RNA sequence: GACGCGACCGAAAUGGUGAAGGACGGGUCCAGUGCGAAACACGCACUGUUGAGUAGAGUGUGAGCUCCGUAACUGGUCGCGUC
């Protein structure tokens, strides 16, 4: 049986300074073969502690490594503004190796409502039989955010897709698009298009709109 | 000084084959195992496969085994990813990494590549047709206006995006593109700006696609009433 | 008692023989740990609680021991000869 290493949680928000535990439950024995590897976005991993509690040379010292039994800890005992970052536990006690399935460690900050715009397709795009219709949502916190559609008061469902960026590195919020796709026949036959939005820092729902064919 | 760069991505059709390559610097790969991890578009990493010094003895995931072949050339010093049959789901970034020497870190991965896309998929190459998110006629949420370029249909990864050549940073966020059921790519990209300025600052979005040979620039203003 | 001869015993040693499995070892086998630029394979070191088939998973004229012999002897005993 290939070895699972079990990895929680998928991922924490903390703050500056705090003191944070990432977990590795392996399936079986790994003696201490187990090592943990930091990435962040767009960058290769890289190594902090091999053999389950040695730390890797030039790494800082408030990167440590536990083991007990089949589980294994990564502590960090005091959080840096570079930490954030996914981190990834490893065993290479008998091949096929195996990875974690990663804990993303983010920066935990102030509730802030987004801000929230609503773009019509371009008459360019028109043009060539397609409709997209775009919500942004601007620069909040937390991540968790409902974004529905709207077309002519009618829920839509199956018909658009989201996409989130990391965490901002100067205010640490998140910006959300969601994109409506439409045939031009379907765009054409209604005319109130609107991205109604929800979160934590708003009090009530948010509803952007436009009617088709207007400024 | 120890370095790795993996070569040979690209796009390739269900079924077809691919050979990526890994040339160290720094070191000599017959003293150490090279392994293979890759990661899939916002997924995690996975180990693929290795090799093993003064043996040459192989080892590979199960997801791969049968289909994957890893070699080393100590000649070239560069480690060989042999892929035959490729399917949809081995899109992702190949990293090659060396297990460092174990008196030093264990069988930890000490040195990674800044890895290589590979992209299986029927789809073909194709740029991108931008088109303005115009910022709105109204005022605006906050007290900035926000406009932006969407970035649709477009294969394969990547596309760079940027605003004003560069010059304009503040308030830009482009967005991870999107797999849409054609197969084809989209994304937008978005600055926020303000109000008073959208009659009288220019607003360019530079994209480019180096695959399709798709370099495009375009500015975003205000519509009619 | 000395010299001498013989027999019997003892006997360093030795030819053959055949049982014993980890409490005789091993350059036997298995496992684990560390080291060699080394997860396996190769080498070294170390630790192994039925580690573990007693003559072979062995290509040891291996040690010791059993059993059958042989035996140096500058050991013992007895007989006999001379004084
Ligand atoms: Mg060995």
């Amino acid at each position: 049986s290939d070895i699972q290493m079990t990895q929680s949680p998928s991922s924490l928000s903390a703050s500056v300074g705090d003191r944070v535990t990432i977990t590795c439950r392996a399936s079986q024995s790994v003696s201490s073969a187990v090592a943990w590897y930091q990435q962040k976005p767009g960058k290769a991993p890289k190594l902090l502690i091999y053999s389950a509690s040695s730390l890797y040379s030039g790494v800082p010292s408030r990167f440590s490594g536990s083991r007990s039994g089949t589980d294994f800890t990564l502590t960090i005992s005091s959080l840096q503004p570079e930490d954030f970052a996914t981190y990834y536990c490893q065993q290479s006690y008998s091949f096929p190796n195996t990875f974690g399935q990663g804990t993303k460690v983010e920066i935990k900050r102030t509730v802030a409502a987004p801000s929230v715009f609503i773009f019509p397709p371009s008459d360019e795009q028109l043009k060539s039989g397609t409709a997209s219709v775009v919500c942004l949502l601007n620069n909040f916190y937390p991540r968790e955010a409902k974004v529905q559609w709207k077309v002519d008061n009618a829920l839509q469902s199956g018909n658009s897709q989201e996409s989130v960026t990391e965490q901002d590195s100067k205010d640490s919020t998140y910006s959300l698009s969601s994109t409506l796709t439409l045939s031009k026949a379907d765009y054409e036959k209604h005319k109130v298009y609107a991205c109604e939005v929800t979160h934590q820092g708003l009090s009530s729902p948010v509803t952007k709109s436009f009617n088709r064919g207007e400024c | 000084e120890v370095q790795l760069v993996e070569s040979g991505g690209g796009l390739v059709q269900p079924g077809g084959s691919l050979r990526l390559s890994c040339a160290a610097s720094g070191f000599y790969i017959s003293y150490s195992s090279i392994h293979w991890v890759r990661q899939a578009p916002g997924k995690g990493l996975e180990w693929v496969a290795s090799i093993s010094p003064y043996s040459g003895s192989t080892y590979y995931a199960d997801s791969v085994k049968g289909r994957f072949t890893i070699s080393a050339d100590t000649s070239k010093n560069t480690a060989y990813l042999q892929m035959n049959s490729l399917r949809a789901e081995d899109t992702a970034v190949y990293y090659c990494a060396r297990q460092g020497y174990r008196r030093r870190s264990g069988r930890g991965f000490d040195y990674w590549g800044q890895g290589t896309l590979v992209t299986v998929s029927s789809a073909s190459t194709k740029g991108p047709s931008v088109f303005p998110l115009a910022p709105s006629s109204k005022s605006t949420s906050g007290g900035t206006a926000a406009l932006g370029c969407l970035v649709k249909d477009y294969f394969p990864e990547p596309v760079t995006v940027s605003w004003n050549s560069g010059a304009l940073t503040s308030g830009v966020h482009t967005f991870p593109a999107v797999l849409q059921s054609s197969g084809l790519y989209s994304l937008s990209s978005v600055v926020t700006v303000p109000s008073s300025s959208l009659g009288t600052q220019t607003y360019i979005c530079n994209v480019n696609h180096k695959p399709s040979n798709t370099k495009v620039d375009k500015k975003v203003e205000p519509k009619s009433c």
